[PDB]
């Protein structure tokens, strides 16, 4: 319950901070360019923390078993209900997510030891090249 | 025209903005060969790292020549252009505004010249 708790507090004040953005964008006239711009910071930093958290924690959330309450009437809250436990995408993330595998050619479901592995040994080293090379190249200038 | 002093000066401060352009460039062109180096053909690899020694060299020096202007900012506090009191011009308006009308007097007075 502990983790819950601190993803309930941490996400009840994302939203706070939504909810300021929202009333400071609502407005008909627009602000300086630099409260938008710390607005945008923090809120996105909140978001970076948050998706932080959420990962921190993943076994208390998938230890957790969600149950209906005996006193919760479903007879008149089975909207409300319906509403809370269905959980899909917005369809225009399911599509760009098709778009995605499509463009990138990645599918992840029959993949074995073939070319598409001699490839993929083939590129962690452009990585681990690239990262020596402009160490490198920050060595050989004095920035201090 | 503004003493030599000022143009040498706003030439180099010229050279440094265009420096600066000149590395946003180079940044856009080295982004810009990173992504085809991720799609995995070794082509251009050579000239990865031409572009990224080149970047990094630009981007060093700029910021050396501004250190530069910076120090001849405080360092000109009246020197270089040394002072001059020979009549100042904000009184002296009064001294070309005599002699140039004197001077009209003259094409007026010499009827041969007013041709």
């Amino acid at each position: 319950g502990q983790a819950l708790d601190a993803v309930r507090m941490r996400l009840a004040q994302l939203t706070h901070s939504l909810r300021r953005i929202r009333d400071e964008m609502s407005k008909a006239e627009l602000p300086q360019w630099y409260t938008l711009q710390s607005q945008l910071n923090v809120t996105l930093s909140q978001l970076v923390s948050v998706t932080s958290t959420l990962q921190h924690f993943q076994e208390t959330l998938d230890s957790t078993v969600v149950y209906p309450l005996p006193k919760f009437p479903t007879t008149s809250h089975e909207s409300l209900v319906t509403t809370l436990l269905r959980k899909k995408n917005i369809p225009e993330v399911d599509e760009w997510m098709k778009y995605v595998r499509e463009t990138s050619g990645v599918t992840t479901a029959l993949l074995k030891d073939e070319e598409i592995e001699k490839l993929l040994q083939q590129d962690r080293e452009i990585t681990n090249w690239a990262r020596t090379t402009f160490r490198n190249e920050y060595g050989k200038h004095d920035f201090k | 025209m503004q003493p030599p002093y000022i143009q040498e000066r706003l030439k180099s401060l010229n050279d440094i903005e265009t420096q600066l352009c000149s590395m946003l460039q180079e940044a856009s062109q080295v982004t810009f060969i990173f992504g085809e180096l991720k799609r995995g053909n070794e082509s251009v690899k050579p000239q990865f790292e031409n572009h990224v020694k080149q970047f990094y060299e630009r981007l060093d020096k700029s910021t050396t020549q501004l250190r530069k202007e910076i120090q001849l900012l405080d360092e000109n506090v009246g020197t270089r252009l040394l002072p001059i009191n020979v009549n100042k011009k904000a009184l002296g308006q009064d001294t070309e505004k005599m002699e140039e009308q004197l001077d009209l007097l003259s094409a007026i007075l010499d009827p041969s010249k007013s041709k």
